[PDB]
Formats: structure tokens, sequence, C-alpha cells
RNA sequence: ACAGGAUCAAAUCUUCCUUGAGCGACUCGGCAGGCAAAAAAAAAAAAAA
RNA sequence: UGGUUGAACAAAAA
RNA sequence: UGGAUGCGUUAAAAAAAAAAAAAAAAAAA
RNA sequence: GGAGUCUAGCUUCAGUUGUUUGGUAUUGCAUGCCCUGAGUACGUAAGGAAAAGGGAAGGUUAACCGCUAUUUAAACACAA
RNA sequence: UCAGUUAGGAACGAUAGUUCACCGUCAGAUGUAAUACGUGAGCUGGGUUAAGAACGUCUGGAGACAGUUUGUUCCCUAUCUACCAUUUAAAAAAAAAAAA
RNA sequence: GAGAAGGGAAA
RNA sequence: GGACUCCUUAACUUAAACUGAGGAGUCAAGUAGGUACAAACCGUACAAGGAUUAAUUAUGUCCAAAAAAAA
């Protein structure tokens, strides 16, 4: 196009990187207080729910995953085929632990019953 | 125009109210015009 | 007298929204349903009679699984006291125990807390 | 607790026993002792935000930058600002970096925040606040917050209370014009409001309307750029003016919106937070970069 | 600089001899409330569950909101919540059942209503005058509002008309 | 765009048409003449 | 005044009977400790 | 006589928090 | 309302409208209009055709049901002149 | 300096006083450097200068901030007219301050 | 604390010019005639240089400033030049007039006596109030007063 | 009156260093001169609690001044004090008294008491 | 609370399940603090004896 | 029917 | 050793922001 | 059926529902004058823009007291 | 001309009781209308509509003029609505004595 | 299906 | 030397709850119902008094608000 686009695509491009502060509604299906992975059927699907509770493209957050995984991690990335979160999301392939932590970071809750680690002894 | 006389009369009043206009203007306006 | 309660616009997102057939996070009303007029006979009375049921069907229960469903049902009703809970905590043992954890002993435990300084006899418990 | 006389007296003599001046060492090196376990670095994606941070109002004083161009500074200070706990969604049903600022005495502490305090590990807080933040910027808890948070250049969103004036009529609250002085103008004139409000047809005064009241004491927003830092004593000098009295809570965080597109689209930043890498050396005072033209060309 | 945004006739045909003109929606084609892929058809709806409780005497009914129109489930919900269905109706409490609806974001206004429609609120003495509120704008921030301030308006306004509401 | 109060074919390229504006407009366009376009 | 509705329609509750418990207000009586020993829920 | 236009007064965007805007948020709660 | 004390009545049934301040300015203007709870465009009247019934008179119904009836799309319409009936 | 202000004439065009008629504060704080208007209230018998002449504030009595923190101030008020973006006069007497944004500061003999 | 922390700083920041200026102050005072070399323009390489008489000397640690008079072609000027500003080249005293009184003008000294507690400023009659005396509303004399004491 | 009104006018306001009596600052200086020298004279007054607090500071002033035996101290010692009686007392007593004291030579006693006339209270 | 439970039984450092959301979160329970005095622009500043 | 769409267009229809 | 004010200095960014005064499965206190 | 603190939800200037090797993204917004594009596109000449940024006045709102000015003050305890 | 999710703004004077205007400067952004031609229990009182007095004009006159002038006491301690400020609490005043 | 032109909102 | 509605008129700008005529109806001096809300329109088997029965007046029958859609 000219110098400028049509005005809906402006507006579009200013809603496209909308970012809310808030969780501002209890009547929203979304991750909130509480949340519970082992409500979904496997991985895959909870962490597609909590990427689109956070309105976070897949792009996105395998852009982070990768530059902020570690380099053998990244080697892995690079040597299987396809784009890793699509296939986590779709359950064809299973995430190392180091790549969940990475997910979790980035979507704010837990994929898995998280372990935390206490110094509790029976005598 | 204003609502004291140009309100127009309801079912139930059978086309007539107390300080109403509208009714008898426009039956002199289809009888000779303006 | 005036009961003011209204419901709020909020700060939501339901464009492009997904059906994940998942419960929201909590009833839109929280606040506190505070009747503007006196009851009637009738309604006081279903009102109060949860202090009769409540220990009547303690009694009655012969499981746990009886126990825990009807403190769950009369979860609700104020305010529980310390020979409800005793009353509780006595069927429950006779019948012969229940799992610790599950969610409607834990209304039971939670409460007991609650009120252990009121407890005259706290060993008991 | 004293007299009105002995705390007069007391503020002309507080200089002759001031404590002698520090030494400010020029590089510093961190040890594992003052890094956190748990603070590693993050590349950002386009939704991260960092957290703020809390400092102290100390005081203001006057620059010569590179050119030698004069500018008006304020200091503030980073008084152990200490991470308290991690707001969460699965947790809290949000996400935040929870800050705690300050030192107050023990006898003037409640129970119950003293037990706070010490499952926190910390010395008693005078002040708590969050800064909400990407789930990516949380930070560890124990973590200090230091000056270096801040890139010598930057913009800063600050937000603080203005002072308290007391009770003012409209000419000093809002700054109405009054009346004339002379040509017959009415006493009770001379600095009244004036017309409050239409007439019959309304029949109303509008609300928001500005009258008399007790002046100050509002939440005020501003923008700084970060003119200097000072790691060993955590001070951040800012240039231009900040509301709030000396000694007064401070919030600071990056600069967004319009201002961060226009200016700190090319700033590097730290992410999450300054990690110091351990043996490393950092220099201890950091000014922002020289203008590129000769401010004084006409 | 800013202008009106895209309505429902923006994306569809117009035909001014009719008198549906155009097909107007809560939101855009792309932006209409579907169910995720995968977990679809897993479910049913039975449309409406009642639940009798002679102890306590405080009755439910749950309702699917999905393809009614929104005055006339409102209107049905009123007669519900003050209980003129029952023989001992009483006008001076609030003496009918509970309602649970569901699926709210389905609910249906014929016409270009979605299109047109805005609901104010009062502001004491506020110079500008009572906030106005946009139809599309409340079902993107929460359906349940379309619902709810029909059935309110359709309650009678007697200091009972909270407590039927709650 | 020639704002009217009626529209009117004014020559035998004219066609009548539905506007998207701000609201649904009729108006009238034409190949040939630019002026011959039309808005009510 | 008068509005869009109609003055005389509507209904007022009341008592198409008169009975002596009208006016007898709900109040607590003690209850049993030992509900143990009814052999229903013994 | 001649006036100034004064528009800034008209203005509705970037107005600084006042008590009486947080005694309606308040109120309005 | 407001400022302005007494109005027509015309004005202030406009005023009272439940619909966005921009369609209300539509329907001020002439371009749309209410009608039984909806903003709709007006009909039509299209020079040699005959009107929708409902806007003649009884009277007139017949004569004007046996005139000339349009049932295509405005692309198809070949009236010389158009414009809405008030 | 503001409206009805008294302002002397630096350059040696003859105008011995004028007074300023246009500028652009509403409150009096005339900087140095700034466009004004001024109509003529004595001149030498030769002055050939027009009766209201535009021009640039060269000095002034209030105190100038410099953006080194210093500060400058004259025992006048003075100002130069300008013609076609150029000082009608050849000369301007006294000293002058660097920040008068034109190149009439190259006709003083010193600029401070 | 706040009060001592910026005092610090100040200090620290006064021993920061000094190092990095490359020439030494004189001892000067009011009534001294004195040479500024300052700079103009950086990347345009000007300068100016300004003398003039010493009327005031304003001693506020890093803020401190001091005051240059003069006159060029029968035109006053005066300039307040602070004393660590990094654009100033060179300062020196032409001519010294070191005596008491500039020692006097110098220092900073303290009342005599508490008799500044009167304020006889503030002994007045107001235009309104009430003739006592033959006192003319304004501030009042003292002479009826010490004549009578 | 309304007592409520005190909290109402004094949210925001300073206390101010010097409390102000009747008067022109010049009879102000007077009045706390003469009750100075009473002061010295009795060793003792009997005053409103404010007043003994306002002029506390001043007989702080006069001892500490005229322990230091210059002629500046001197001068400013009779610019504070009226009677020959209460200079005698001053030098001659009550600063061998103090000699050794370094400061801090008087002191306020609240008498947690309302005058009966006009319910002053008492110090 | 790793508090309770299951198992041909877990990397040090729990393989899972339960704990409706382990009470909104973290604490306290001889906790908590209205008034006086003494101070005091909002605030802050005194351990007890 | 197409995010194609500020006062701009394409497809289909009768 | 200081206070106030503008004739002085700084900012004009955030609005799901700054902030607030009522944690609410408690339906007859 | 209790407390301390930090907060969620709700509320609020105008207003909208407009987003799916490397992998979009904090700009809604808007007086004039000056500089860069550029004496370029356009125009026979005369003349003379735009997209994107930057500086200097002027003014409005808000805060602040390092500087400047005005106006005011204060002038007190190192040494055992 | 049409169009908004309506966003930021448009300086001062001479004569003059003036409004609207004329003239001058700055700027290069005529704005228009309503709100009891908004607002005098908020201010002024220049014009204008009392007692005095004068000029022109009309009558025989006292007097007068939708002719011109000079002089001439502008009240109210706010009850209610509205608005701006402002406000411990369960308790830290008193009292609250059952069961039979 | 209508000044349905009191409010909601209906074929 | 009354008001408004209706019919027929003169005057008015085929204006005004304008002015002025000739006839009916209400108000005036007539409640309770409808017509959204302070006379004049509709309707009354018009109001002595009491009562928890009944009637198709005007006019209604999605809700505010009484009143139809078996299999
Ligand atoms: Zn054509």
């Amino acid at each position: 196009m000219g110098v400028l686009r049509s005005l809906y695509s402006r507006v579009s491009q200013r809603v496209w990187s909308t970012l809310h502060f808030r969780v501002g509604s209890r009547g929203q299906v979304r991750t909130n207080k509480g949340f519970k992975p082992t409500a979904f059927p496997h991985l895959g699907a909870a962490l597609f729910f909590a990427r689109m509770s956070k309105g976070l493209t897949r792009d996105s957050v395998e852009k982070f995953v990768r530059l902020n995984v570690s380099e053998a991690q990244r080697q892995e990335i690079k040597n299987w085929p396809g784009s890793v979160v699509r296939c986590i999301e779709n359950g064809a392939c299973i995430p190392s632990r180091e790549l969940q932590s990475r997910l979790e970071q980035v979507v704010g809750v837990p994929l898995t019953r998280r372990k935390k680690r206490a110094g509790n002894r029976r005598l | 125009n204003r609502n004291p006389s140009a309100r127009y009369p309801k079912k139930g009043n059978k086309g007539c109210r107390p300080v109403c206009r509208a009714m008898r203007k426009i039956r002199k306006r289809l009888r000779t015009g303006n | 007298f005036y009961y003011r309660f209204h419901k709020r616009i909020g700060k939501g997102n339901f464009n492009r929204y997904l059906e994940f057939y998942q419960k929201p996070r909590g009833i839109e009303n929280t606040l506190r349903l505070r009747y503007n007029y006196t009851p009637t006979f009738t309604a006081k009375k279903r009102s109060e009679m949860w202090k009769v049921n409540l220990v009547k069907k303690i009694a009655h229960a012969t499981d746990a699984k009886q126990v825990l469903d009807v403190w769950t049902y009369y979860r609700h009703r104020r305010t529980k006291r310390p020979y409800h809970y005793l009353l509780a905590l006595q069927r429950l043992v006779e019948v012969g125990g229940c799992d610790p954890t599950d969610f409607r002993f834990r209304l039971i435990a939670r409460g007991i807390y609650r009120t252990a300084k009121r407890f005259i006899n706290l060993p008991r418990v | 607790y004293d007299s009105r006389w002995v705390k007069r007296l007391d503020r002309l003599r507080e200089s002759k026993f001031y404590d002698p001046a520090p030494i400010i060492k020029e590089e510093e090196i961190l040890e594992a002792d003052k890094i956190h376990p748990l603070l590693k670095k993050v590349t950002p994606s386009w939704n991260s935000r960092r957290t703020g941070l809390l400092a102290y109002k100390i005081g203001m004083m006057s620059l010569w930058d590179g050119w030698g161009e004069r500018h008006a500074v304020t200091v503030c200070q980073v008084d152990r600002c200490v991470v308290m706990d991690q707001r969460t969604l699965d947790k809290d049903g949000y996400e935040a970096c929870v800050m705690g600022i300050g030192y107050k005495p023990i006898h003037k502490v409640t129970k119950p925040m003293l037990g706070v305090y010490i499952r926190s590990q910390i010395e008693p807080k005078s002040r708590i606040a969050e800064f909400k933040c990407s789930s990516d910027c949380l930070l560890p808890v124990g973590h200090e917050m230091s000056v270096r948070h801040f890139t010598p250049g930057q913009q800063v969103f600050v937000s603080g209370w203005s002072k308290d004036k007391g009770y003012l009529g409209v000419k000093k609250r809002w700054g109405f014009a009054g009346q004339n002085a002379s040509h017959g103008v009415e006493a009770k004139a001379h600095s009244s409001p004036g017309s409050i409000g239409q007439s019959k047809t309304v029949n109303v005064v509008w609300r928001f309307k500005k009258m008399a009241g007790h002046a100050g004491g509002d939440p005020r927003v501003v923008n700084c750029k970060v003119f200097r830092i000072e790691a060993q004593r955590n001070l951040i000098f800012l240039k231009g003016c900040v509301p709030g009295y000396k000694g007064s809570l401070i919030k600071i965080s990056d600069a967004r919106g319009k201002t961060h597109h226009r200016h700190n689209r090319h700033i590097p930043l730290h992410f999450p937070t300054f990690v110091p890498e351990p043996g490393v050396s950092y220099p201890v005072t950091l000014e922002c970069p020289d203008a590129e033209q000769d401010p004084f060309l006409y | 600089s800013q202008s009106y945004p895209k309505g429902s006739f923006h994306e569809g045909h117009i035909n001014p001899f009719a008198d549906v003109q155009w097909i107007s929606r809560p939101f855009m084609k792309r932006n209409m409330p579907r169910d995720h892929h995968p977990l679809a058809k897993q479910h049913t709806s039975l449309k409406a569950v009642t639940m009798l409780d002679e102890e306590s005497g405080n009755h439910w009914h749950v309702l699917d909101g999905k393809g009614r129109s929104v005055g006339g489930l409102a209107a049905q919900v009123v007669r519900l919540l003050q209980g003129k269905h029952r023989v001992d109706f009483t006008p001076r409490t609030a003496a009918g059942d509970s309602v649970i609806v569901v699926n709210a974001i389905h609910l249906k206004m014929a016409g270009h209503t979605w299109d047109t429609k805005v609901y104010k609120f009062d502001r004491k003495t506020h110079p500008a005058g009572p906030k106005i509120i946009t139809a599309k704008t409340i079902m993107a921030r929460n359906p349940a509002m379309i619902l709810n301030l029909a059935v309110k308006r359709m309650l009678p306004p007697n200091r009972l008309r909270p407590i039927m509401y709650r | 765009m020639w704002h009217r109060g009626t529209l009117s074919l004014l020559c035998s390229s004219c066609r009548y048409v539905v506007r998207k504006w701000h609201v649904p407009i009729l108006g009238v366009d034409c190949n040939a003449n630019p002026r011959h376009k039309q808005a009510l | 005044g008068g509005g869009p509705g109609r003055a005389l329609c509507t209904p007022t509750f009341h008592g198409l009977s008169d009975g002596p418990y009208r006016r007898l207000k709900f109040s607590l009586k003690p209850i049993r400790h030992d509900y143990r020993d009814v052999l229903v829920s013994a | 006589r001649w006036r100034p236009k004064k528009s800034y007064k008209k203005r509705t965007m970037g107005l600084p928090s006042t008590k009486a805007r947080r005694r309606w948020a308040q109120m309005r709660r | 309302a407001g400022h302005k004390h007494s109005e027509s009545v015309l004005q202030q049934f406009y005023n009272r409208l439940p619909v966005r301040k921009r369609f209300l300015k539509a329907i001020r203007k002439g371009t749309l209009i209410w009608d039984k709870g909806q903003v709709k465009i007006p009909p039509i009247a299209m020079q040699g055709y005959g009107l929708p019934n409902k806007l003649v008179l009884p009277h007139q119904k017949e004569f004007n049901n046996k005139l000339p009836k349009f049932k295509g799309k405005i692309n198809q319409l070949k009236a010389t002149r158009i414009w809405f009936q008030d | 300096l503001w409206r009805q202000s008294i302002v002397r004439c630096a350059d040696n065009t003859g105008v011995i006083k004028a007074c300023i008629i246009g500028i652009r504060n509403k409150y009096g704080t005339g900087k140095i450097g700034a466009r004004i208007r001024v109509s003529v209230r004595d001149k030498t018998p030769e002055c050939t200068a027009p009766k209201m002449p535009k021009g640039v504030i060269v000095r002034r009595r209030k105190e100038t901030r410099r953006k080194d923190g210093s500060y400058i101030k004259f025992d006048e008020n003075a100002f130069v007219i300008i013609q076609k973006n150029k000082a009608r006069g050849t000369k301007i007497k006294g000293p002058v301050p660097m920040e008068i944004r034109h190149n009439c500061k190259t006709l003083a003999r010193w600029i401070f | 604390t706040c009060r001592q922390t910026m005092r610090h700083l100040q200090q620290i920041e006064i021993e920061r010019l000094d190092k990095q200026r490359n020439f030494q102050v004189p001892l000067f005072g009011p009534g001294d005639l004195m040479e500024v070399k300052y700079e103009l323009s950086r990347s345009q390489q000007t300068f100016a240089t300004f003398q003039g008489y010493c009327v005031e000397v304003r001693k506020k640690r890093l803020n401190s400033s001091f005051v240059l008079r003069n006159s060029y072609e029968g035109i006053g000027v005066e300039q307040r030049i602070p004393l660590y500003s990094p654009r100033i080249i060179s300062l020196k005293v032409v001519s010294s007039c070191a005596s008491p009184t500039q020692d006097f003008l110098l220092e900073r000294h303290k009342p005599l006596t508490r008799d500044y507690r009167y304020k006889w400023k503030y002994n007045f009659r107001g235009r309104w109030s009430r003739r006592i005396g033959k006192h003319k509303p304004g501030i009042r004399s003292v002479e009826k007063k010490i004549r009578q004491r | 009156g309304w007592s409520k009104v005190v909290n109402f006018l004094n949210k925001g306001v300073q206390r101010r260093p010097h409390r102000r009596l009747p008067g022109q600052p010049h009879h102000q200086w007077n009045m706390l001169k003469t009750q100075l020298d009473q002061l010295v004279r009795s060793d003792r007054l009997e005053l409103t609690l404010p007043r003994a607090h306002e002029l506390q500071q001043y007989a702080e002033e006069l001892v500490h001044f005229a322990k230091q035996n210059t002629p500046e101290s001197s001068l400013i010692v009779e610019s504070m004090i009226f009677t020959p009686a209460a200079r005698r007392k001053l030098f001659h007593e009550l600063c061998p008294l103090y000699a050794n004291r370094p400061f801090f030579y008087t002191r306020v006693v609240n008498q947690h008491r309302l005058r009966m006339r006009d319910a002053a209270p008492m110090a």
C-alpha cells in the first residue's frame, strides 16, 4: 500500500498487542486461583488452555522457549521435526523437564503436579 | 409542536383530549388546505 | 430497609470465546443475601430446623459416607457449635473412620481448627 | 518528643555532629554470598514486563553533565528493598512481586507481622507494596533490589503522593482570578469564587465543581530520566522533580506506552533484573550518556 | 484519527427492501463463540433441570440459554423468580425459586439490535449525564449482563427486586 | 460525492448501490461520469 | 397518582379464613443431646 | 468585550486525580 | 432535556431512544427510522412503482396494489428516481 | 518585557527609544532574542527608520538564566531593528548575550 | 539522615570537580577586579573573557557562586558564575583590595544583642485602629517612647 | 462551638516554633523579658502551661550566656534582663550554682488542674 | 503439614492419588488498641524498669 | 461471500 | 541554620493506570 | 461468629470488541513557526509538497524547592 | 459537502456605558447557539426608570417629552436541596440480671 | 406488531 | 359579565388554552375506573351507609400487571 494502511488494519494493529494486567472476572473459564493441570486429559491440552488464557501465540511461546533454553536442549529442538510447541499441544511429543519448566515460566501455571522438596525425616 | 396541545389522543380517548389541537388542525387542512 | 445489591459489568474478555467445558472460578453473586422482610412462621422454622435435623441425621447415619453427606448438606447452616463437631467426630469413630483427606471431612477439620480455642474439652476432640 | 524550642535548637546544631563521609569505591566485586541462588537471566518476549521498586526521597541537588549543562536532580535511596513473596495465578490468581522496604522498631511492630518478617528472615520492614509483572519477570524470594536495575539514560514512570497544604480557598487551591482590589469591590468578593453554576433550568451544582477544601494529598505520577546511579549506597539520581516529602515512599518503574516507544526502544535493559556474575568487577557510579549535539550551539 | 467501529453490516449483504435488512451478530464472524475442536461432541443439553428440596424449601431451576431470545427467556425467568407459578404466591416476599442460566454467550436478539442497542447507567449530578455502554461492549466484557439487565427491568420496581435478582 | 435528498439515474451507465458508511446509505454509482456518483 | 398500569388490578395477599395461630411466633425449644437413645437412630 | 477562548477548560483526557473523583469511585463501588 | 428547558414532542421522542448517538443522528437526519423497536432504512419511494401497502390510506390500498411492483434488488432497479417515502 | 514597555535601540539607526506594541508573552517574561514590534517615540534628526519597525530584544534588565547555571543581566532594555532577516543598522553598541539566536550577534563588539 | 546523605553527596561531588579541574581558584573577595575566561561553544571552539569587579560571593558549598560587574561602552553588565562550573577555563585577580573590611564582608557574623526581637517595623497603627496617642496610621516612631523611659 | 472543628482546621497544619502572646511583637518581647526577670527573682513561677513552655527557652538562654563571661555574652544578658536584683541574683547565685551544669537549667511541671476562674491549664 | 492413602514400591530430592481453591496470601492467638500525657503539615521519631 | 473496507473494492443473485 | 511563593525548575507518560472505605459459598445478626 | 498486613473481585477521565533458519508486538493523539526528505515529486517558468523524525518559542494542567528572584526569619551546650 | 471510539487548542489594545461593530498590534486557529438573551441572597453600577437642578421644544399655566444633561444609601449571621472538604469501632460514655 | 411515543424487550 | 371537547362559522398569519357568534357534552357544582402524571376526552345499573358475592363499560389479553392455546 501507500504510506498509510487501512484504518481497519491500524485498529487491528493496535488491538493485536493488548496486554491486560488483570484477570478481572471470575465468570471466565480461564486459568485463575486454584488451577489444576489434572483437570485436562493431558499436558498438551493443559498447555493449550493456559496459552489461550494468557493470549499468546504459538510462535512467540516457541521463540521464548528456544531463546531461553540451554544449548543441548536447543540442539534437540532444532533436530526435532516440526514445531515442538505445536506437537506438545497436539499430544504428539513428550517434553523434557527443562522444556516444561520454560513453558511453565511462559504461561504462569504448572503443567504437572509440582513437587516441593521438604526436609522431613522419620526417627 | 409542544405537548399540551400537540399531543395526540390514544386508544380510550375516542379521538379527543381536553386541550388538543392536532385533530381539528388536521381536519381543517384536509378540508380546505392551509 | 433498602437491600443494596448490584451486578456489575466487570473486566472480562469473551471475544472469540472458546468453550472448554470447564467450570468458571466462582459464582457471580457472593454478597450476603440479607432479607429485608421478616420471615413467617414456616420460613423461620425451615431456617432453624437444621439444629434438630443435623444431629438427628448424624445419629441415624450408619456410615461415614452418610455422615459426611449430611455434614456437607448442612455446610452452609450457621452457626455450628462444639457439640455439633464432637457429635460428628464421635459418630465417625463409631461408624469406623473415614479418609481424613476427603474434602467433606476437611470441612469438619477446618471448622474444628477455627473454633479450637472455644472448646472446653479440647482433649476429647 | 521534646519541646518545640529543644527541637528547634537540635535542628540548628544538627550540622555539627554529622558522621564523616564514607569512602566510595570505583569498582566492586560480588560473590555468591550476595547473589540469590535462583536468580538467573532471561531473554524477554514481546509481553514481558519487569517489576518496579521502592525508594525514599532524600533530597535534591544540581549536577553538571558532560557538556557543562546544569540539571536539577532528585536523589532517591533503595533502602533495603527486598522481595518477600511471589504472586502466581494458581496460588493467588494473579502475578506480582511483593517488596518490603525500610526498618521499623520491634517495639512498634505487631506480633503477626513480626512472624511474617521472621518467616522472611529479614529485619522488620517499614512499608510493603506489590508490583505487577509478567510471569517470566518474577524474582526469587529474598533477592535485594539494586539501583543497577535501571540503566542510566532510561525513562522511568514514577508514582508518589503529593504533600498536604491544609485548607485553602479557591484562589490558592485552583488559582481562581477573584475580583479587582479596588473599584468598589466588596470585601467578601476580593477572593470569592463568583458564580458556582447555572440557574433554575438545571437547578444543581455540578459534581467535581472546584471549590475550597483541604488541598494536596493526591496520588501523582510523572516521568523521569535516570541521570545517575551509585551502587554502593543504592542511590539513584533522577532528572526533575518527584511528588512527596523528604523521606516519603516512591515507586519507580520502567516508562510505558508513548514514553517507552519514544525513548526506551533502543536502550538495553536487564531481564528479569541485573544478574551479577561472581568474580566480575563493575563500576560503582554510572552516568547517563551525553547529548550528541552541543547544547550551547546557539 | 478515530472513526466509527466496524459493525455487522460491514461484513455481509444489505437488502433495504426486506424487513430484516442485514444480519446482525454480537461479534464478527471470526469472533463468534465456538467449541474447542477436540473437546466437542462430548456433551448434550437437557435444556432444563429442576431440583426440589422439601426440607429447606429452596428449589432450583437450571436452564440452557443456547438459542433463546433475551426477552423471551427473561419473562419466563421473572415468572419463576416471583413464584407466580405457585399456588401460594404472595406479592410481599421473594416467593419464587432460584434460577441458574447457562450459555448466555449464545443468547440471540433478532434484527439490528446487536448493532444499535445501548445501555445507560445513571450518575448523580454528573454534568455529562448517564454513562452509556454499548451492547457489543457488554457482550465482550460480561455476556451475563445482557440477560441480567432485561430481567431486572422486567421485575417489579419494588424493594423485593434486589432479593429476586440476588 | 454528490450528497442528495433523492437519487436518480442520470445516464445509461448509472446504477443504484448500498454503501457501508457510518451507517448503511443508498447511492448511485457511475462508470462514465464521476459527477454522477451520488449518496442519499 | 395513576399510571400505565391498572389501579385496581394489583392483588393483595390476605387470608380466606381466620384462625387462632396467626401471631404465634416461632421459638427454639431445647433439643436432645442424646438422639442415640431413640431406636430408629440407635 | 473581547475574551480568550480558554478551550483548555474543555479537556476530557489526562485529567489529574482528585479527592472528589476518588470519593465518586468509592461511592460507585 | 439538560439546558433546553422545553423541546418539541418529536425531539423528546428522539432523545429518549435507546440507541447509539450516531444511529440517533442518522434518525434525526432522516437516513434511518425507528420502527417497532428496530432501527431500519426508511421505505423507498420509486417513481412509477407502487408503494408498500402499509404506507397508503385504506381506501387507496386497492389502487396502490394495482400499480406495478418491483421485486428485485437495488442493483436491478431501473426506476428513474427514488427517495425515502415520508 | 511586555506590552507598553519602553526600550532603547542598540543599533546605530538613530532611534532613541520605542514602545513595544507586539509580543507573544502573556506575562511580562519577555526574553532576550524575542521577536517584537515597536512604535518609535524618539529619534535623531537624521533617523530614517519607519514608525512601526520590528526587531529582536538583545538586552534586558531582568536576569537571564544560562544553560550552565550562570546568570547575566544588563543595565538597560534594548532591541535592534530587523528587516529581511537582517539588521537594518551596521553596528550594535555594547555587549550582547550568546543566546540571541540571530546572526546580528556578529555586529556586536562583545558576545558574553 | 537524609540531610547528612545530601551533605556527603555535596562533598564528594566537590571533590570530583576539584580533581577534574586543571587550575587553582585564587583568593578573592568583594571589591577585587577579576578576569574569568570561560567556554562559549565546545564544538565551535569559541571562548569569552569577562573582566569585572566582585560585588557578591555566595558560599553554599556545591552551589557557591560569585558575581562580577563591569561597564562596557557605557553599558553596565553583571554576571553570576558558579564557582565549580566545569565551563570555566581560567580565573585570575587583576587587582586586590585585601583589607579588614574585605575580611568582614567575607565573614559571617552574629547579632550584637537580642534587641532585634523587638521587630520595630511591626510597631504600627492601622488605618481603622483607635487613636492611641497622636500616631498616624503606619509604623510609629520611638522618640516619645525613649523620652518617656 | 464544635470540638471536631479543631481537627478539621488543623488537618495539615504545622506547630508554631514560638507561641505568640497577645499584642504586637515589641509588647510580646517586653512581656517575655519581664517574666524572665521575675522568674530569676522568684526561682519559680505559677503560669499557664503554654506560657511556661514559651518562657523556658529564654530562661535557658539567659543562663547559657551568663555563664560564658565575655563582654558579648554580658551584653546579650543585659539585653535580656531588666532589673538590678535579677542581674545580681543571676550572676552571683545561679551562675556559680550551674557552673558545672552544661545545659538544661529549668523545668516545667504540669499541675494537671484547670484554673477555677477561666479553666486555664496550669503549670 | 509431605498430613492421609494405593502399588511385584519411586535417583540422591515422592511413581502416583487425596487435600472442592490444604481458610484469598502470610502470620498472630497473654493477639489486637479507643482516650489522656508528650509530640506532631501527610507521616515518622521513647522497650520495660 | 472475502478484515476487502475512513469518501475505496471483488464474488453471487435475481 | 532555614521556611513559603513564582518572576524559578521539572513532567505532561500510565486509565485493566495511579488509588481506594466494606475477603463475599453468611439465604432470616 | 477473632485479629495485623499485602491484596483479589468491584469502582473510576473519553470510549471500543476491532487479535492467532527464523517466527508480527509498549505509536489510539491532532495549533502554528524552523531543520532534515528538498529546491526533490509536480511545473514552460514562476513557484513548490508528502511519508518519518528532530529543535526553539508561546501557552495550559500538575507537581517540586537544586538554581534564580521576592519576602521573611534564626544567631544556645568542643573540652570529664 | 459527507464522516468519529469527539482527541489537543484559538493573544491583546485606542475612542466608547455599551452588545453587535469600526480602527491598531500579535497571530495566520471568522466559530456559532443555548443554559430565565446562564450566573447581582457571588461582585460592579457606566447606561438606564423617582425626590433637586439646567438647555431645546409644547401649553395660558401648573407641568410635560419612548429629546439632551449633572447629582443621587445596591440589605440579609444559610434551615433544606446541590456541591467541595470531612468521618476509629464490635468495644474502648451509661444501661442491657438468665434459668424456674 | 399498534403515539409500543412510560420502562423492559417479544413474533 | 365562565372554561374545554365536538359541529357550523366571522376575525387572525385559513396562528395561539387568541377574539367573537349559534348549538350539544362535561367541568363549574360529580368520587372511585381507562386515557402515563392537577377540571373540560371515554365510560358508569353516578358516591345514603356496611360487607373477603356477581355482571363483558371504556378497554385489554409477553413482563412490570388481572386475563386461552389438552392429546
Ligand atoms: Zn451516469
